[PDB]
């Protein structure tokens, strides 16, 4: 139930977003000039972050934030594109740098004068390394027919992409919507454009495999970084949780209990295999001996003793259970939903039905196993009471 | 290695007046994407060529007009509206389908 | 907008190793990936082969063991050896980007740097 | 496998059936241990019984 | 895997142990006044 409110991550790499936004970095707006490049094993993103400065979404939005979350970082490949014969500078005043500053690493491809003709550049670039690149574009709705005209120029505009497994086309609607793709190893990636088009300046490459935060507490690096909320750092041994259901990384199971207690001890009655409360009729506190004990009284030598031999084989055995059950498993959950923009409603409605299931089973599996723990530990303590009586 | 073959061999073209220049290779010329890659870069005598065509049968950036060359499949065809004084000029074919990226015997217009 | 400019020995014996430079701006050898030609004397224009800007080299097949190409990425110029020079090798070197690769903005062809075996 | 799922309802799927995944394996490792137990038992009780 | 099929694992191989406890040369008096087993049986 204890958490630390703070991102304690000493010893792995860490990068701290805070205005910058996830899918700002690899636009590259005026917030994440200083994480365009990046390159760590951690991603926090806060909820101040915005990932644009124009006005605009991402299409299929979630699923590259969480391509983002599993980057190692980010290693931009320069892409080779040099866009002759048309203006490149396409500086807005929603996002201010220095004055008018649009995104670094991509451009506003605008025509050189106003009201005239775009020419059809089909821009074409091949991934020659043996990794996955992810390669981004933009595409400016106008908003009006008289922006378009201006801009771009008059006449519908026709904007398409091209691969070996992506050839689907989009047309302007008279307010930038980036759409991200996979492009394969020793595959090209055929931009064709009539006017706007947010041209891509270099490719995005993924490094390793980093494992993000959505959260709004600072990073304090103290600890070893095990599992992250959405509220700061939960790192235990401990294989249950209560804090939060959405908690990603090596994070323990949560449950709908307060907090289920093993009893790691055994059967106490204070002043089931047989005679827990039989002949030996209830426990006596002078004994020093562990969660067992052969306390002793006479009549000629009166004081205590220990039966260590048994003993010490009992709490072996309780404490091999103990590093059994307490030793937690080596999956990694991600991060699915979505707490600062919400996701669609169906899949979410999909996403809460199936993780308050799984929650179901992990809290059922939960209580059954404590319950069957407790009663062997009992009928365990039980049965070396026993074999010291035989 | 594949061979480009350029038609013809020289134009002693008159002033103003179509011209069309073709060059054929013995593979056919067509990317994955669907945009052949051939080009009509023309080199001025004893200088640095310019491309003119680029992308098959594409009008080339800060290229005059009349340069229009089409062609298809594995026959590609260079044509120009008019003749001038500049025109004069050998053109050459790249190919760049595959490396090698070939080009050709030249195109030595005149008048 | 890219300019190239190309320089290196002009009268040069036969059989030694052969030394070339050629200077760029604006790209810088940090996006796109260049290539080297070869003119001979008024003959057929050849293509020696590109040198991606990360490293990787891919020459002509027609001739590969005696030419190599420098990527000199910290400098702003990108250099060419060739070894087993002859009075065949006697041409006239251009030094440009090509239209193929990926970009499509002319080829910017650097000067001339023409060459000769003389004695 | 051959045509990959679009990436939403892919992360979905890979994350349910890890989930279940977990369920299965945590149940199997569960009937295994308390199975040998219950051998365990079962070989000792009525050795017990034959003693008395 | 896909039809009537066993059920995924992340285990390498879990074994049930079909016999009994092995002593060779949890409920009461395992192993007790006896000692060990013999092979002849
Ligand atoms: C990509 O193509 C090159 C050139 O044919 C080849 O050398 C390389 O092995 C290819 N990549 C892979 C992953 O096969
Ligand atoms: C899913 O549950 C969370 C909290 O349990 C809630 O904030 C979110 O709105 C839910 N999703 C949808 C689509 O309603
Ligand atoms: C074209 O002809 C040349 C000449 O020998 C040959 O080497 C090459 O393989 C040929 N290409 C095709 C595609 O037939
Ligand atoms: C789901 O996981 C499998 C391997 O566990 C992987 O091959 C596949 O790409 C994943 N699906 C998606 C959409 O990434």
């Amino acid at each position: 139930r204890t958490n630390i409110p703070r991102i304690c991550s000493k010893g792995k790499r860490t990068v701290d977003l805070g205005q910058c936004g996830l899918l700002g970095t690899i636009t590259g707006p005026p917030q994440c000039d200083q994480f365009l490049e990046f390159s760590a094993d951690l991603i926090i993103e806060r909820r101040e972050g915005s990932d644009v400065c124009y006005p605009g979404k991402f299409v299929n939005e979630e699923a590259l934030r969480q391509i983002l979350r599993e980057s190692g970082g980010i290693d931009k490949e320069a892409m080779g594109f040099t866009y002759s014969g048309i203006r490149t500078n396409g500086a807005t005043s929603s996002c201010r740098r220095s004055g008018s500053s649009f995104y670094a690493e991509m451009k506003w491809l605008l025509s050189n004068t106003d009201n005239a003709a775009f020419p059809q550049m089909t821009k074409s670039y091949k991934n020659t390394r043996k990794n996955p690149a992810l390669i981004v574009w933009g595409i400016h709705h106008s908003g009006s027919t008289a922006e378009q005209t201006k801009l771009y120029g008059s006449g519908n505009k026709l904007v398409t992409v091209g691969s070996s497994n992506y050839q689907q086309s989009f047309v302007p609607s008279p307010r930038i919507d980036f759409h991200w793709l996979m492009l394969n190893p020793n595959d090209t990636v055929t931009f064709s454009f009539n006017g706007a088009f947010i041209a891509p300046d270099r490719a995005s490459f993924l490094r390793g495999k980093s494992m993000g935060i959505q959260s709004g507490v600072q990073v304090d690096a103290d600890c070893e970084g095990d599992c992250y909320y959405s509220g700061g750092t939960i790192i235990s041994n401990l294989p249950f949780q209560n804090i939060d259901s959405r908690a990603v990384g090596k994070c323990p199971r949560y449950v709908k209990q307060r907090s289920l207690l093993l009893a790691t001890g055994m059967k106490n009655v204070p002043e089931l295999f047989g005679a827990i409360a039989g002949f030996i009729e209830n426990g006596w506190e002078g004994l020093i001996d562990g969660w067992y004990g052969f306390r002793h009284q006479n009549a000629q030598g009166e004081g205590t003793a220990a039966d260590y031999k048994s003993t010490q084989s009992a709490i072996d055995c309780i404490t091999g259970k103990l590093n059994r059950l307490i030793e937690k498993t080596n999956q990694q959950f991600e991060l699915i939903d979505n707490e600062f923009t919400e996701v669609e409603k169906q899949i979410g409605n999909v996403i809460n039905w199936t993780r308050d299931s799984i929650t179901e089973v992990w809290s059922y599996n939960a209580e059954l196993l404590v319950a069957m723990e407790n009663q062997h530990t009992i009928d365990l303590a039980d049965s070396e009471m026993d074999k010291l009586y035989e | 290695d594949i061979v480009m073959t350029q038609s013809p061999l020289s134009l002693p073209v008159t002033p103003g007046e179509p011209a069309s220049i073709s060059c054929r290779s013995n593979q056919s010329l067509q990317h994955s994407n669907g945009y052949v890659h051939l080009d009509w870069y023309r080199q001025k005598p004893g200088q640095s060529p310019h491309l003119l065509i680029y992308l098959g049968f594409n009008r080339a950036s800060g290229v005059p007009d009349r340069f229009s060359g089409g062609g298809s499949g594995t026959d590609f065809t260079l044509k120009i509206s008019r003749v001038e004084a500049e025109d004069v000029g050998v053109y050459y074919c790249m190919q760049g389908l595959q490396t090698p990226f070939t080009f050709g015997p030249g195109t030595t217009v005149d008048l | 907008q890219v300019q190239l400019q190309g320089s290196g020995p002009g009268l040069l014996r036969p059989s030694e190793t052969l030394s070339l430079t050629c200077s760029v701006s604006g790209v810088s050898i940090n996006s796109y990936y260049w290539s080297w030609v070869r003119q001979p004397p008024g003959k057929a224009l050849e293509w020696i082969g590109y040198i991606y800007y990360s490293g990787n080299t891919n020459y002509n097949p027609s001739l590969e063991s005696r030419v190599t190409i420098s990527v000199d990425r910290s400098k702003n110029q990108f250099s060419l050896k060739m070894t087993s020079v002859t009075a065949a090798d006697t041409a006239r070197y251009f030094c440009a980007r090509q239209g193929i690769f990926g970009d499509y903005g002319s080829d910017y062809w650097g000067p001339g740097t023409l060459v000769t075996v003389s004695s």
